[PDB]
């Protein structure tokens, strides 16, 4: 989370690799962030 | 009764009776029900022949105005040997009041094709034309607007049901997309509301 | 029971009006049938057209004749317009059976059908 | 029997007929003719593809939803074929290639193919085992490609005789093949019916008990020259097993049941060759 | 406490589980029947049952206006246990 | 109370007549524009990076339809058909039996995800808040039939998540 | 922003409206998440001892529409006095 | 004046001779009609009414804000329709009694 | 203005567009319909509905649903007389069974022989 | 591809003949679903029959049915359901132009003003929880109200809104061949703006000093303080600048609306029509009773044929509604400024080419959703 950009580049995510068995190293889904990071990243609030 | 209770007046309802008076008289011809909501609406109810007399008296006569021609759906209604109601609704631009003539119709008997007095007549006739069924008089063209081609039935009455006749699909076999009987796969459960009790005990018709 | 009618005074007009509308229909046939490029013989397809005449053949009142010749006037507008396309044409065919005879037996065994 | 298999209403879009029917291949023409008529009657298919899901995907929407079934399967091992067959009503196989692969031969995919799955069949204790052939496919000379349907035919009445081999004479349609090689560019009798008519006679057979162990033959309604086809194919319109075998001889063998007991209309020549020769001058010989 | 069926796939807690002859056996090849894990019928027997000394008590499920409404139970019979249509979860008496 | 525009004449001095005729003549204005598309060029635009960065939302966002169940407790739905009754396509089909244990049970939850229209009177309906409208959009199903829900799918949906469901509802339970 | 000033007068001088201030994207300027849980105030009933649901019976104070006959007089009145013509009204007015 | 504000009206040079012509048709018309018919009567009322107005006013813009209907074409374009719906009820005869009844039970509404 | 008109049953029947096999096969219903002697609400009188013959709802077998072949099952005209039921099912012609209308019994109580003196009506307990 | 609409045109080259439009290739037997639906099912058939006035007609649709009802909304409502009607004609403005813009050609500020719409999006998330079908509008008041820290953040977008349309104004209007595009086109006559039964934007755009908001304020639009522009040439960039200039007045309004804020009520005082709280509607047992037969049966409605119309963005947006005493409506009916627009295409159309006809029915903002009724 930086607070130099505007609000939209606020919070993002950098994934990981085969965390289900993937080759996720190239072309990352959604539905991969655990919920709380869901309130977080969506901006719901303003808490961590 | 002061708060929150939607406010009237007694002003418009007095110059709208009135004037809905004074209609009926100069009028005696065809005149049947001059009705004043009391939310300041005023509906006139109409034989079927002198419709383009009241409509070239309505446009004009310089006591009030009436340029603006609007709704006019002649609401699908059973139970009635005349079922169908021509209402034609218009609103002033000097005045700024509305007024609707509720003409009564049936089925087959027609009406005269109203579009001789109002330039905007004409799509909104075709549309009744297609959609109920009411034939008009000297009338210029009358097509299907608002339905397909080959779709019969007049559909907005309570002839009709809720799904119709056809269901369009693709076969390969023929190589086009054909219309066959209906296959619902939901029964449409129709939740029947109509609880008792009788809540608003002023509009109650007398029984036998 | 005084009524108004839709044009005519008998049926002498009816007849006249529904049987000049099937000569535009006969005359009409050709040209359509050629343009729409169809597949279907011109001695089925009017035979259909006539036979859809006769379905409706047990109407005695004028004002439902008058009707029936403005419903397939405007029908007759439709397809002198290029309006409407193979599958309304089509639609009129029947094509997609549904085989069910008037047998007692073979409604039996696609039962719930009378 | 259990229920959700007996029929109920009218047929069509997620209706409830009274079959259940795994067809093997169906990928070309008349797999997916049969497949449109399956939907059509509103019944459910079990298809098991080999090949890519873009096909399988835009035949997918022929039916309504719960009509189809997509499952993949090879043409070498039992298992993914009996769990195509673990709960199969009936079961119809359509195969047939123009020309030979590096891994398939003419035989062995018409030997074991209906071996393993007439196997598979029989093990799972099935009805309606309706296997495809080609008019007179001899067991002796002439084609390779009919002397191993022949061999097919034999298979399929030695393991589970209780069968349908049924054998159309060339058929064409929207998508014909030997019509699509005379269009696009010797003595011969010949009489090709249209696909309609045999698809409706399987489809009457497949709804039809009492059918099995019976084979059939399909006739078409003209009977007449390779050349005179040539003529008319060309007057409107304006691999090498294959040219001998539509230059061998297409001749009837009225002995097992072919049309009329089934009770089936048949389909002229002239209407559907107006249909397919897009993209009047009929001759109409017809030598008896 | 998932079981499992003499077919071989897992039963659920509404008993629908399969014939040796269904096909929406064979529409279940090759992926997966989504079965729950989570029963309610034994997680009740996991909660323990209150003891309130008085008489008629109360229920709201943890938060005003969160979960179902105030209903109010009796405790008068002395062996049957006072159970909350909303939230089945038993009470005592100590008198 | 109108203020209409356009009368108003040109002025008929030299002046203003060879500054229009210049302005027709001489390109003037569309390079005043030119420099205004310029200056919007020399911004920083206001995009986002997709699969990193996820926009801005609601807490009271109307998404998965998921359902809730009670602390430590059973399902949290009754089967009073409040839902089915006022869902506006009828996509709500509730087949209802009771268990033997006295606790009111269903057999059949059925939601048509293709016949929602996503209101939120499934969720205001509910007493006990069983149906939520979900915080998430991520459905992009590839297939037809996979979008018809049933309640164990719904309970494994419940199963996955609820404190950002609890979230919501904490911020959002007390202005309704 | 966060830019040098040179292409800040560039901005400035092909569109003269002072972009560093108003700039329509913002960093800071959000009025931020999580407010304070609020407390509501219910309006002008639930107030007692005077609220009978018969004074504030809006519902049943709807009336049949009335009914008018034909099923040397100052006369001839229209159902509105004339509406005032308009005026040019002073916010920026033209011309 | 000079460019009014309605858009399809071209403005006259004496709206008050060519009305003044106008309503003495409209009082010929109007005299072709029996006077039982008290159709006349409001007729003649009104339209002597503004006849009054007009025959004692010498400006344009008092006399578009004292009689009403402003500003000015819409008075003559009112008198125009006047005379053409004078013309159709020539025609009609609306002050005629009773076309047969309704059946009577139709326009109970709540049915 | 007193035309042509001759006197007959009327023939909307051949233009509402249903076919042949729906005029004929299915059978309208007339009725003034229940009480539901749960409630005592007698306002659901004073309507003579009509409705059609329900055909067969089956399984949906991949949901579980009414899967029906039938339009015209979901139905229900509101009239006011008898008369006027007739004559629209006369009017859009396929047939119809009219039920004959059954009012309530008006019944006399008294409350002095519920608690008389010498007869057998004693509550007992009230 | 030439809204969706078939047009079959007759004409001698690019000088035409006649014009046919045939539409209602985008039917949905709305007035038949509501027919067979309550009231409270209805209403998102008014949210979405016009789709771009997404709020208007949910106000036109519920002040219906509380006209009939007899119901007077509280106070806050009002002003809520004012700014929301404000915002919502600055939205369908601002796509009507854009659209219009961009199909004659003009790609950059198409989308300098649907970014100002994606930040509209935002807003109306952060007010309803929807996306663009927001119903939030009960006919009884308005539903779940907005929360805090959201007004301040509606003054910057005010301020910054009023610099990007001046800023519009800057890069085009009085471009040159922009304005030589639409001088000639769209020519009414007044007694044809009254035949033809056009409504609003055209009657503005071409002579009567008209407005439904200024002749009937069935609302707080009488205390709000503005003045409405009226064209007088019709001439299609006329009827672009009073386009922008109801875009501005509309920002006054905005601004009153901000200062005349007061912070009094939610809905009305009924739980007979508006379904309670939730501290009362659990924790009562008359709120229960209300809340469960009120969502079942649907609220009672007294018998009657009533009409309303108001200003929507396209014009005079009529309802006209059937009611049987029942919980539905018996008959629904709607008026469409697009289709009153659209019914005299050949008179506006008789003179010019196709593309000029292209650019006549852009300037007439449409859906064809709400012009097939
Ligand atoms: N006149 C005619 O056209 C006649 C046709 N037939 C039969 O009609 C059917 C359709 O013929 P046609 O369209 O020309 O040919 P196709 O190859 O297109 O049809 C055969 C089907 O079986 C599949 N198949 C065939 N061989 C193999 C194999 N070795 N491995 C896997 N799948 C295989 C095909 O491809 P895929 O695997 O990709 O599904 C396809 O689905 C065939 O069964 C043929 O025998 C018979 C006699 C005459
Ligand atoms: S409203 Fe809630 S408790 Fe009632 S049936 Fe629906 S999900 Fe269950
Ligand atoms: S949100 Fe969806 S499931 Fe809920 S009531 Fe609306 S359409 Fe039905
Ligand atoms: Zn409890």
């Amino acid at each position: 989370e930086d607070n130099k950009q505007f609000f939209g580049r606020h919070r993002w995510v950098i994934y990981t690799t085969e965390m289900n068995g993937k080759n996720t190293f190239w072309d990352v889904d959604g539905s991969m962030v655990p919920p709380e990071w869901h309130r977080w990243l969506h901006c719901m609030t303003d808490d961590p | 009764t002061r708060p929150t209770v939607r406010p009237r007046n007694d002003v418009a309802h007095k110059q709208l009776s009135a004037f809905g008076e004074y209609v009926a008289e100069i009028l005696p011809k065809y005149v049947q029900q001059v009705q004043v909501s009391c939310f300041s609406e005023l509906e006139i109810c109409i034989h079927p022949d002198g419709v383009i007399p009241v409509l070239t008296f309505l446009r004009d006569h310089s006591n009030a105005q009436f340029k603006s021609l609007a709704d006019l759906t002649a609401v699908d209604i059973p139970t009635r040997q005349n079922r169908f109601e021509i209402v034609y609704n218009l609103l002033s631009l000097r005045f700024n009041s509305r007024i609707r003539v509720k003409t009564y119709t049936d089925e087959l008997t027609p009406v005269e094709s109203s579009v001789s007095v109002y330039k905007a007549a004409n799509w909104y006739e075709r549309e009744i034309w297609d959609m109920f069924g009411v034939f008009f008089a000297n009338h210029p063209d009358l097509r299907r607007i608002l339905t397909d081609y080959g779709f019969e039935g007049h559909p907005f009455r309570k002839d009709f049901p809720l799904s119709g006749y056809v269901e369009l699909r693709y076969d390969d076999e023929v190589k086009r997309v054909v219309a066959e009987p209906v296959e619902l796969a939901q029964e449409f459960r129709k939740f029947d509301l109509n609880s008792p009790w009788e809540a608003f005990p002023a509009y109650r018709q007398p029984p036998e | 029971t005084s009524v108004k009618p839709i044009f005519s005074r008998d049926m002498n007009e009816a007849k006249r009006r529904v049987r000049e509308l099937y000569r535009a229909w006969y005359r009409e046939v050709p040209n359509t049938v050629h343009l729409f490029q169809l597949d279907i013989s011109v001695k089925q397809g009017r035979d259909k057209v006539r036979e859809m005449f006769k379905k409706n053949a047990h109407v005695t009142d004028p004002r439902v004749v008058d009707l029936l010749v403005i419903k397939g006037k405007m029908e007759l507008e439709e397809t002198i317009n290029v309006w409407k396309q193979r599958t309304h044409v089509m639609r009129f065919f029947h094509e997609t059976e549904a085989p069910r005879p008037k047998d007692f037996l073979s409604k039996f065994y696609v039962g719930h059908d009378p | 029997l259990h229920h959700a298999v007996i029929p109920h209403g009218k047929g069509g879009r997620s209706s409830v007929s009274g079959i259940v029917a795994t067809v093997f291949g169906a990928t070309g023409f008349l797999g997916r003719y049969l497949v449109n008529h399956l939907g059509r009657m509103g019944s459910q298919v079990i298809v098991p593809y080999r090949c890519e899901p873009y096909d399988t995907m835009h035949l997918r929407p022929m039916g309504d939803l719960g009509q189809i079934i997509f499952m993949d399967w090879n043409g070498r091992d039992k298992d993914s074929i009996r769990r195509a067959v673990e709960h199969s009503n009936v079961v119809i196989n359509l195969v047939g290639r123009e020309w030979e692969t590096k891994n398939f031969d003419f035989e062995d995919v018409f030997v074991k193919i209906p071996q393993a799955i007439a196997q598979v069949s029989k093990e799972a204790g099935v009805e309606k085992f309706i296997h495809i052939s080609h008019l007179n496919a001899d067991i002796k000379s002439s084609s390779k490609y009919l002397r191993n349907k022949a061999v097919g035919e034999k298979e399929v009445r030695e393991t589970f005789p209780e069968a349908t081999i049924i054998k159309p004479a060339d058929i064409f349609g929207r998508e014909d093949r030997f019509l699509n090689y005379f269009a696009n560019i010797k003595k011969t009798v010949k009489q090709p019916v249209y696909i309609v008519d045999v698809t409706k006679g399987i489809i009457n057979a497949i709804k039809d008990p009492d059918a099995r162990g019976k084979t059939f033959a399909f006739v078409g309604p003209n009977r007449y020259l390779l050349f005179d086809l040539v003529q008319y194919v060309f007057a409107v319109a304006h691999t090498r097993d294959k040219v001998e075998r539509i230059h061998t001889t297409d001749r009837t063998l009225p002995h097992l049941p072919g049309l009329e007991d089934l009770g089936v209309q048949a389909t002229p020549l002239e209407l559907k060759a107006i249909e397919v020769l897009r993209r009047s001058e009929i001759e109409d010989v017809q030598p008896a | 406490g998932v079981r499992t069926s003499p077919t071989g796939e897992k039963v659920t807690h509404t008993g629908q589980v399969y014939d040796d002859e269904d096909y929406r056996r064979v529409r279940f090849v090759g992926r997966q029947k989504e079965v729950n894990e989570n029963f309610a019928i034994d997680l009740i027997a996991e909660q323990p049952v209150s003891q309130v000394g008085s008489r008629v008590i109360s229920c709201d499920g943890g938060g005003g206006a969160l979960g179902h409404p105030r209903v109010y139970i009796n405790l008068d019979k002395e062996t049957k246990t006072g159970t909350c249509g909303y939230c089945g979860l038993q009470f005592r008496q100590q008198h | 109370t109108y203020k209409y525009v356009n009368l108003r004449e040109p002025s008929m001095d030299m002046k203003s007549v060879t500054d229009r005729a210049a302005q027709t003549l001489l390109w003037t204005e569309l390079i005043r524009g030119l420099g205004m598309t310029l200056s919007y060029l020399f911004r920083e635009p206001a995009t986002i990076n997709y699969p990193f960065e996820k926009g801005p939302l609601s807490p009271r966002f109307r998404g998965e339809h998921a359902l809730r169940r009670y602390p430590s407790g059973e399902e949290r739905c009754i089967a009073c058909k409040l839902c089915e009754a006022v869902c506006p396509a009828q996509a709500i089909t509730i087949e209802a039996e009771p268990r033997a244990d006295g606790s009111r049970r269903t057999t059949r939850y059925d939601i048509d995800m293709t016949k929602c229209i996503y209101c939120g009177f499934c969720q205001e309906a509910c007493p006990v808040d069983a149906i939520v409208e979900g915080p998430n959009f991520e459905f992009s199903t590839e297939t037809h039939e996979e979008l018809l829900y049933n309640k164990e799918k719904l309970l494994n949906n419940g199963d996955k998540w609820e404190a950002e469901i609890a979230a919501n509802i904490q911020a959002d339970y007390l202005y309704r | 922003a966060s830019a040098t000033r040179l292409i800040q007068g560039l901005r400035n001088w092909a569109s003269g409206r002072d972009l560093q201030a108003k700039l329509q994207l913002r960093y800071q300027e959000i009025s931020k998440r999580t407010q304070p849980p609020p407390k509501l105030p219910v309006g002008p009933s639930h107030r007692l001892s005077n609220n009978y649901y018969c004074a504030r019976d809006g519902r049943r104070e709807a009336m049949p529409p009335s009914i008018v006959m034909s099923s040397s007089e100052k006369k001839a009145v229209s159902p509105a006095p004339p509406i005032k013509r308009w005026e040019l009204s002073q916010d920026e007015p033209y011309l | 004046k000079k460019t009014t504000g309605l858009v399809g009206l071209a403005v006259c040079e004496t709206p008050h001779e060519r009305l003044k012509i106008l309503y003495t048709k409209i009082l010929d018309v109007l005299g072709h009609i029996p006077k039982n018919a008290a159709y006349r009567k409001y007729t003649e009322q009104i339209t002597n009414e503004k006849l009054s107005i007009v025959k004692a006013e010498p400006d344009v813009k008092k006399l578009e804000e004292q009689l009403q209907g402003g500003q000015i074409e819409e008075v003559i374009l009112q008198a125009e329709n006047e005379l053409s719906l004078a013309r159709k009820m020539i025609q009609w005869k609306p002050w005629e009694p009773l076309v047969e009844e309704p059946p009577a039970s139709q326009w109970k509404w709540p049915i | 203005t007193q035309l042509i008109t001759v006197d007959e049953k009327l023939d909307i029947t051949t233009l509402t567009g249903v076919p042949e096999e729906h005029i004929k096969t299915r059978k309208a219903r007339i009725f003034v319909p229940a009480r539901n002697n749960m409630q005592s609400g007698v306002n659901n009188t004073k309507k003579w509905k009509m409705e059609f013959d329900t055909r067969e709802r089956w399984e949906n077998p991949l949901m579980g649903w009414a899967s029906t072949a039938d339009p015209l099952s979901n139905l229900v005209l509101t009239f006011s007389t008898k008369e006027d039921a007739i004559a629209f099912a006369e009017k859009n012609g396929w047939s119809y069974d009219v039920e004959e209308r059954k009012v309530p019994k008006p019944k006399s109580k008294s409350y002095g022989a519920n608690f008389s003196w010498n007869k057998r009506t004693r509550v007992s307990t009230k | 591809h030439p809204g969706v609409l078939r047009l079959v045109m007759e004409l001698s080259g690019e000088m035409v003949r006649k014009c046919d439009p045939h539409i209602g290739l985008l039917h949905r037997g709305t007035e038949k679903l509501i027919e067979y639906k309550t009231y409270l099912q209805a209403l998102p058939y008014f949210d979405r029959l016009d789709y771009v006035s997404m709020m208007c007609n949910e106000q036109a649709y519920s002040l219906a049915v509380e006209k009939l009802l007899n119901i007077q909304p509280p106070p806050r409502a009002q002003w809520i359901r004012v700014l929301f009607g404000e915002i919502t004609r600055l939205l369908n403005h601002i796509m009507a132009v854009t659209t219009h813009a961009l199909d004659i050609g003009a790609m950059t500020p198409f989308f300098w003003m649907f970014e100002e719409r994606e930040k509209m999006f935002e807003f109306y998330e952060r007010v309803s929880g929807a996306r663009m079908h927001a119903a939030y509008v009960r006919p009884g008041g308005v539903h779940q109200d907005l929360p805090l820290g959201l007004m301040d953040d509606i003054y910057e977008f005010s301020k910054n809104f009023s610099l990007r349309i001046d800023e519009l104004e800057e890069m085009l209007t009085n471009n040159r061949i922009w304005r030589n595009r639409t001088v000639d086109i769209g020519v009414v006559t007044a007694e044809d703006a009254l035949n033809y039964g056009f409504s609003g934007v055209m009657l503005r755009g071409s002579g009567i000093q008209w407005d439904l908001r200024k002749t009937q304020p069935y609302d707080v639009y009488d205390q709000v303080e503005f003045d409405v522009p009226i064209g007088s040439r019709g001439d299609c960039y006329d009827r672009y600048l009073c386009r922008v200039e109801e875009m501005r007045q509309s920002i006054r309004i905005i601004s009153q609306c901000l200062n005349k804020m007061p912070p009094g009520e939610i809905k009305v005082d009924d739980a007979k029509v508006s379904p309670p709280k939730r501290a009362e509607m659990k924790t009562s047992m008359e709120s229960l009773i209300h809340h469960f037969k009120l969502y079942t049966e649907g609220y009672q409605v007294p018998p009657g044929a009533t009409y309303t119309a108001i200003e929507a963005p396209k014009g005079e947006f009529g309802v006209y509604l059937v009611s049987d005493g029942s919980s539905r409506p018996y008959r629904c009916k709607i008026k469409a400024p697009g289709f009153a627009h659209l019914a005299g295409l050949d008179k506006m159309s008789k003179g010019h080419m196709l593309a000029d006809v292209v650019a006549i029915i852009g300037t007439q903002d449409i859906v064809f959703g709400e012009v097939d009724r």
